[PDB]
């Protein structure tokens, strides 16, 4: 495999157990993109709007905190 | 939608079902006699009144909506009788 | 170490309790609107079986033999004495149950109902929470059978034994009750 | 168990007392005689704790004293094999889901869900039951 | 006899092909039945629809019903749905048959599923076998394709919804070809005089002609190439431990297919599906809160309900929403085939394969199929909107919202928990594999420790505490009664006991056999 | 048939301002998404709702929709009447009905 270690997933060795972080950044960054554009010609009505930017906060959010705790060192 | 729905029709007598098409409470269109006649209503009535107390000749009333019930059915019922006997007539490790 | 008292005992006599107390707050329950009711407080439409009534009351008093001559049979540890005595006792609950039903079907038929009356409400919702507890006791009776035959007998399987024992005698005290007090003393 | 017992017995006692003494005291000097409702409930409370206390004295009367009954006890006394302790179990969460099955279907009028419920409630029970009894495949 | 097996040996000798077949070896695995739920699904299926075809007539002309169900007495029906009625009301057992017939079709659908998702987790579908796999998907897609023609050929009011929104308002919509297509289907606009007896021949011919020689070719090669199995004590990339054909094998599968038919036949009797009576004959004028096909096309349901209206206007040409799910539900179609060799190229594995991945040490494969799951999930319970408002106290608006919503959001977050899960899953063996098995029993230590009284699996050392082992993929005991540690009461039968001689000799007997299998299999 | 008293929360399509006859607006049936009967009318509301997909239509802004898969208003028919007193269409329809297609609405 491309590589993790056995004192991170004990049966590293016997199947697919690593799958890039770049994937699920990116991905995060459009779901987001998604729930943002959902509210394209918006029908009558917001309190669906609080939802959209709230959850779409949150995602960016967790995000940006795993991208800068990789980045100072305190992630692998 | 946002909130209202259409009720059940089975506790509603005959007479509590014409003064509700006469009448059209909320929400609901108000049926003109002379749109709808009164032997219209009457046919109207009986076929509802057929319709709600009529026995199912095939089994089980499932709800009386669609397939949906039915696939809740299939998958709660037969699938998990065909796998419990699928685990008892085989091994397993 | 061994700490002779056992446990399981323990905790379903106080969960017995506990128990008790919810059929407290159905007795309370009953006990309103009968000093409300004046006069002859069972409505007329209202005619109790007595014919009915004292023999499956009768057949729950012998369950609690049976199940008392199955936990003696339990505690010399043979078990198919057990499963002989068990199994009649899970028969005479069950027909308890069948008269019960019966009963409340010729009682709607030309009568009482929950929405009817007030007298209906608090009979109904007085007998039927016991009898689910009877079909309670039954599912207990039918699993302890079960895991009796899935293994080796041991105390602990004889602990079970006792403690649905003394459950089936605490839901024959409270029908005891409950029939002295709406049959009898009316 | 002499003091879980004489505990027990203590609040049998004042719950006797009160409830005798309400059910007096509402017979009369009240507007429309006994209260029948807290009369009941105090009645009843007595009983269970009775009930309680009666199990502990003769479970208590027909024993010898144990290492925690005992003051001038040493550790090495208690030395020995106590009970069997569950380890890890994923059953309770089930029969958990189980009855808020039924609860919901008992808020919500859906005799089919009530149904379904109660027949989770039957299979996640059985299954903690005979968790550590099944024996092996018998193949 | 002997006469008749000597000709037909002096005749055909086949006498070595037959020993071989004899002699043929399968793993016994509960979870390697799947397969044969859906075959013989498929057969009563087949036995079903050939006795429903003595009685029905596929034409669109209109006629007066004039039956027995009052009812619907002088109504304008087709011939079709006056057919279905007389099946229905009139042959003695017609009812019963189309129930068996429409649950048949459930069930073949449903174990389809469960067996594509035994496959997938498992890793059957590694090198040697992905044209299997490839074969599979294409079974799926057609019997999808099959039982949504099936159930529209009685023409009344929902499958009439059905077939115009699904079939005729998606094809007019595709970009280019669009009304050519839906065109050259219907003979013209939507309602003809072709359809429904197009729709019968596709359905009682080609489609379950084509279905069948699918199946034929897949069941070669699982044939040919030998079956998996799971790792174990004798267990390896080279042989097959398992039963043989002939006494234990063939009499297993026929229980199985005799138990399968008695549940079809249990439920076509006792539950009510398709009433078609309370419905009317197909109108373009009426309609009713009644939607949502049959479950196995609930998904393309839910993504039209709630996708957004997204559509483009340029000049003098119009691209509208439901293109949009078309092309999702081509692009699933596509990727549903490729995802062996897509796997293969990720991860750069090209080796043969024979033994079987457990799910737990594959976890990003298991996160991918919980992911798609709940995908699926979602998609399918936003099919039945009303039903769900209805019955559940939830507002209309609100329950879209929430599908939309949990369409993008759930599926990663399932991702994430199904990793975390089986990576302690695979912490828990490990724990396993160092120490022994709990037992549950304390005790105290009189210097006032309290130890758990683990039991080994192998070799203990000096100072007694065990060895540790390798893991080998295979699963390991996590209850001390599995073994055999407390078991064995008293032989008697249920009420009334054996004598003690007997009941001894029934246990050594037991025993020693015990003993000597797992030798047989453990030392070789 | 519009109550007289709102009357005046008519919105009135740039090109349809005379196709209604006083308190009738008879627009199609057929919905713009799929082709379903929109037939769930709430008439306190003034709402068109179809039971497919459920998309929904204001009966007082030129049936526009509101929510739902659908994109584009109901097409709306004009409407008179004879010397006889009968109601009577005033023309066609100024657009397709029913579902898009590449070629236009
Ligand atoms: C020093 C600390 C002090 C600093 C203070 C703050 C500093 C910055 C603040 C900034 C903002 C603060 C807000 C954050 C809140 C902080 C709290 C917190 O995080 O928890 C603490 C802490 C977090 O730990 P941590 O330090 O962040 O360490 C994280 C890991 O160790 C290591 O993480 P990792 O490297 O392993 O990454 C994990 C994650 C990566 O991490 C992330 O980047 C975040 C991800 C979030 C969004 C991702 C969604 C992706 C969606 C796209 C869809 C697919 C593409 O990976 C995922 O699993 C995400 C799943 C995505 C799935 C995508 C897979 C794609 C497959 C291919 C599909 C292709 C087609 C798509 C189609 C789908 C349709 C079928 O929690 C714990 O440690 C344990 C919790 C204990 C119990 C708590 C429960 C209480 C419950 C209450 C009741
Ligand atoms: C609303 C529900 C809709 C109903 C659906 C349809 C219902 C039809 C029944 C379901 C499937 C039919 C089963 C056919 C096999 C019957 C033959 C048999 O009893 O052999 C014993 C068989 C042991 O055979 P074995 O191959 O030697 O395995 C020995 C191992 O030690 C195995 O030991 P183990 O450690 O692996 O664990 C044993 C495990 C094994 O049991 C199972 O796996 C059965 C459940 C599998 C269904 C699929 C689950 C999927 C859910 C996700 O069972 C449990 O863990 C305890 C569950 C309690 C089962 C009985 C409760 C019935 C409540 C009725 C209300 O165990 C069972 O199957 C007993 C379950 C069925 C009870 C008998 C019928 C009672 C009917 C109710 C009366 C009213
Ligand atoms: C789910 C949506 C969001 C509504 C949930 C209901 C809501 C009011 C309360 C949920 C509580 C929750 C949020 C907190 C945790 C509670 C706990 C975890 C368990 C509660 C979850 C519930 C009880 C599970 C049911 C969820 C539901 C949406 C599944 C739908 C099943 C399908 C629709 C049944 C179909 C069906 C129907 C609709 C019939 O009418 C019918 C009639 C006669 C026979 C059969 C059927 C039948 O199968
Ligand atoms: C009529 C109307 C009312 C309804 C029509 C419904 C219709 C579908 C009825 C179908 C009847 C159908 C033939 C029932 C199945 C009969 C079963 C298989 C009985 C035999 C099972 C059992 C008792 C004996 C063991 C079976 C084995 C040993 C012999 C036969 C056998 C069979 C049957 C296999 O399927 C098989 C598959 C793969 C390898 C080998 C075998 C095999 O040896
Ligand atoms: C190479 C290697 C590196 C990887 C290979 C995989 C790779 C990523 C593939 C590329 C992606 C791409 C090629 C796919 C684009 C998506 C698709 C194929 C475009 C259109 C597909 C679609 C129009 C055809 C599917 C059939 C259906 C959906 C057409 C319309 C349609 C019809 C015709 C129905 O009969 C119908 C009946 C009931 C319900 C709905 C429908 C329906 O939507
Ligand atoms: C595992 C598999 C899906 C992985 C595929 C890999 C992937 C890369 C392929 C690409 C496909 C694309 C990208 C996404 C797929 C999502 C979706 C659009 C796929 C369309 C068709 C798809 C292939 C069907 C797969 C669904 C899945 C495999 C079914 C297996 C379900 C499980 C394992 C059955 C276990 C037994 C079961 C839980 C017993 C209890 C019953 C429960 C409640 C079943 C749940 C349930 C189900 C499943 C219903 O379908 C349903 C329908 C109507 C009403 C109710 C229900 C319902 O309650
Ligand atoms: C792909 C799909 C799932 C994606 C989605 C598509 C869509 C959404 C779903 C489907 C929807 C609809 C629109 C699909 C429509 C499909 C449509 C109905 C397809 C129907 C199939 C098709 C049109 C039928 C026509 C093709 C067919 C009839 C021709 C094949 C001919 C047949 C099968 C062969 C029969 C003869 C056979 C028994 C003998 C073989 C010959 C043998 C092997 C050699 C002959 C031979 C032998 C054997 C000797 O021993 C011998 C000895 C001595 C001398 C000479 C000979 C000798 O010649
Ligand atoms: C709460 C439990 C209440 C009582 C429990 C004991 C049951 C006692 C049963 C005797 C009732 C009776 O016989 O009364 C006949 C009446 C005549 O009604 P009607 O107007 O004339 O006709 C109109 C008929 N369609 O029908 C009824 O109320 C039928 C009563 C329904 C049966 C009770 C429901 C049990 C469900 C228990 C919930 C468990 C959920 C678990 C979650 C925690
Ligand atoms: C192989 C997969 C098949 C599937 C998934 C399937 C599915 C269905 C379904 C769901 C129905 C509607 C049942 C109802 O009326 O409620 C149906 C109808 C019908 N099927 Fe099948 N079927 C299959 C194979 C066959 C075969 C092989 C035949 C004939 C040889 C057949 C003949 C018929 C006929 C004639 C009808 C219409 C009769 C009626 O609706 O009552 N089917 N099919
Ligand atoms: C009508 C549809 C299908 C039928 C009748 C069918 C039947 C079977 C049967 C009986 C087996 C052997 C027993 C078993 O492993 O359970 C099997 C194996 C297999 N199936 Fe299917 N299947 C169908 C659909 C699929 C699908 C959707 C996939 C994906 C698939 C892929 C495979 C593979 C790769 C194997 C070989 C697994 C192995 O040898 O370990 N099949 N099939
Ligand atoms: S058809 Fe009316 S909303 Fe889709």
């Amino acid at each position: 495999h491309t590589g993790v270690d056995v004192e991170d997933v004990p049966s590293a060795e016997w199947g697919w157990s690593h799958m890039p972080i770049g994937v699920m950044h990116i991905g995060g960054l459009l779901s987001a993109a998604f729930l943002l554009v959902m509210m394209r010609g918006n029908h009558v009505g917001h309190v669906e709007d609080w939802f959209l930017i709230g959850f779409a906060a949150v995602i960016v959010a967790l995000v940006g905190r795993n991208w800068w705790l990789r980045r100072r060192g305190w992630i692998r | 939608s946002s909130g209202k729905y259409a009720p059940d029709l089975a506790p509603a007598n005959e007479q509590q079902i014409l003064t509700a098409m006469l009448t059209g409470p909320q929400n609901m269109p108000k049926f003109s006699n002379r749109q709808l006649s009164f032997e219209a209503k009457k046919d109207i009535i009986a076929y509802v009144k057929v319709a709600t107390e009529a026995r199912q000749p095939g089994g089980y009333l499932l709800g009386g909506f669609g397939p949906a019930p039915e696939g809740m059915a299939m998958w709660i019922i037969g699938m998990v009788a065909a796998i419990g006997l699928a685990l008892w007539i085989g091994a397993r490790s | 170490s061994l700490n002779r008292p056992n446990m399981v005992s323990v905790g379903t006599i106080v969960w017995l309790s506990s128990e008790l107390m919810f059929f407290a707050g159905l007795f309370a329950m009953y006990f309103t609107a009968r000093a409300q009711a004046g006069g002859a407080w069972p409505p007329e439409p209202t005619e109790l079986n007595l014919a009915l009534a004292v023999p499956v009351t009768l057949v729950l008093i012998a369950s609690s033999f049976t199940c008392q001559m199955g936990v003696f049979a339990a505690e010399r540890g043979d078990v198919f004495g057990l499963r002989r005595w068990y199994v009649i006792t899970f028969l005479m609950g069950l027909f308890f149950v069948l008269g019960q039903g019966y009963e409340y079907i010729h009682l709607v038929e030309h009568g009482t109902t929950i929405p009817g009356s007030a007298y209906g409400s608090v009979f109904y919702l007085a007998t039927g929470f016991h009898g689910l507890h009877v079909i309670g006791g039954l599912v207990a009776f039918v699993l302890l059978l079960a895991r009796t035959k899935m293994s080796k007998f041991t105390p602990a399987q004889a602990t079970a034994a006792i403690v649905v024992s003394y459950y089936w005698h605490f839901v024959d005290i409270v029908w005891i009750a409950l029939f002295a007090t709406i049959y009898f003393v009316r | 168990m002499h003091i879980e017992a004489r505990l027990f017995e203590i609040l049998t006692a004042f719950f006797a007392l009160a409830a005798v003494v309400y059910a007096v005291l509402t017979a009369m000097f009240a507007t429309g005689g006994v209260e029948w409702a807290g009369t009941t409930a105090l009645v009843l409370t007595t009983g269970l704790t009775l009930i309680t206390g009666t199990f502990f004295r003769f479970v208590a009367r027909r024993l010898d004293t144990r290492p925690e009954d005992y003051e001038d006890a040493e550790i090495s006394d208690g030395a020995g094999e106590l009970g069997f302790f569950a380890p890890h179990s994923w059953w309770p969460i089930l029969i958990s889901l189980s009855f808020s099955t039924a609860a919901v279907g008992a808020a919500l009028w859906l005799p089919w869900l009530i149904a379904a419920g109660v027949a989770f409630v039957i299979t996640s029970v059985c299954g903690l039951v005979f968790e550590y009894y099944w024996g092996p495949e018998k193949h | 006899l002997a006469r008749q097996a000597e000709d037909i040996d002096t005749r055909y000798h086949p006498s070595a092909a037959l020993r071989r077949q004899l002699n043929k070896v399968f793993p016994t695995h509960w979870s390697f039945l799947l397969g044969e739920i859906a075959l013989y699904s498929f057969v009563v299926l087949l036995i079903t629809g050939v006795y429903l075809t003595l009685f029905f007539d596929p034409s669109m002309v209109d006629v007066t019903y004039n039956g027995v169900y009052q009812p619907l007495r002088g109504v304008e029906m087709s011939r079709a749905y006056q057919s279905a009625l007389d099946i229905s009301f009139e042959v003695r057992g017609g009812l019963f048959v189309r129930q068996i017939h429409h649950w048949a079709a459930l069930m073949f659908a449903a174990a389809i599923m469960v067996h594509l998702a035994r496959i997938f987790f498992t890793g059957a579908f590694r090198r040697p076998r992905e044209t299997n796999w490839v074969i599979g998907s294409l079974l799926l897609i057609l019997a999808m394709f099959e039982g949504y023609f099936g159930y529209s050929l009685p023409d009344d009011l929902l499958s009439g919804l059905g077939l115009r929104a699904a079939l005729s308002s998606i094809t007019l919509g595709m970009p280019v070809i669009g009304t050519w297509l839906h065109w050259a289907l219907f003979g013209g606009d939507f309602p003809g005089t072709i359809l429904i007896p197009r729709l019968y021949a596709l359905h009682i011919l080609l489609l379950p002609g084509i279905i069948l020689a699918l199946i034929g070719l897949h069941l070669a090669l699982v044939w040919f190439q030998k079956h998996t199995q799971f790792p174990g004590p004798g267990r390896t990339e080279h042989n097959v431990v398992g039963v043989r054909v002939m006494p234990v094998f063939a009499f297993k599968s026929g229980a199985f297919f005799a138990a399968i038919v008695g549940v079809l036949g249990l439920m076509g009797g006792l539950l009510q599906i398709n009433p078609i009576w309370n419905l009317g004959p197909y109108k373009p004028s009426q309609v009713s809160a009644g939607s949502q096909p049959d479950f196995y096309m609930m998904w393309t349901e839910g993504l039209a309900r709630i996708w957004p209206p997204w559509e483009f206007y340029f000049w003098h040409h119009t691209i509208p929403a439901p293109v949009w799910v078309a092309v999702i539900m081509g692009l699933v179609f596509v990727l549903l085939p490729a995802y062996p060799f897509l796997e293969k190229r990720f991860t750069g594995d090209y080796a043969h394969h024979n033994l079987l991945q457990r799910p737990r040490d594959v976890p990003v494969r298991t996160a991918i199929g919980a992911m798609a799951i709940a995908f699926y999930m979602v998609l399918t319970l936003a099919a039945m909107n009303d039903i769900i408002a209805l019955k559940f106290h939830i507002s209309l608006n609100a329950t879209t919202w929430i599908g939309r919503i949990g369409m993008v959001i759930l599926p990663p977050f399932v991702y994430f928990i199904t990793y975390r899960w089986c990576i302690g899953l695979q912490r828990s063996d490990r724990s396993v594999l160092e120490h022994g098995v709990e037992t549950g029993i304390i005790k105290r230590l009189p210097h006032g420790a309290y130890i758990e009284l683990h039991q080994p699996l192998g070799p203990v050392d000096e100072h007694g505490h065990p060895i540790p082992l390798q893991y080998q993929g295979a699963p390991l005991p996590k209850r001390m009664n599995k073994l055999g540690s407390a078991g064995s009461p008293g032989s008697g039968s249920f009420l009334f006991a054996d004598s003690a001689a007997e009941d001894a000799a029934l246990r050594e007997a037991g025993h020693a056999a015990e003993q000597r299998a797992l030798a047989a299999l453990r030392e070789h | 048939r519009i109550k007289p008293s709102d009357l005046g929360r008519v919105v009135k399509r740039k090109g349809q301002e005379s196709f209604n006859f006083g308190e009738f607006f008879a627009f199609t049936k057929v919905c713009s998404h799929l082709g379903c009967p929109s037939s769930l009318y709430e008439q306190q509301s003034y709402r068109i709702l179809c039971p497919c997909h459920q998309s929904q239509f204001d009966a007082l802004h030129f049936a526009k929709p509101i929510f739902g898969p659908a994109a584009r208003a109901l097409a709306q028919l004009p409407i008179t009447i004879d010397t006889d007193g009968y109601l009577v269409a005033n023309g066609d329809f100024v657009e397709p009905v029913g579902p898009a297609f590449w070629e236009r609405t």
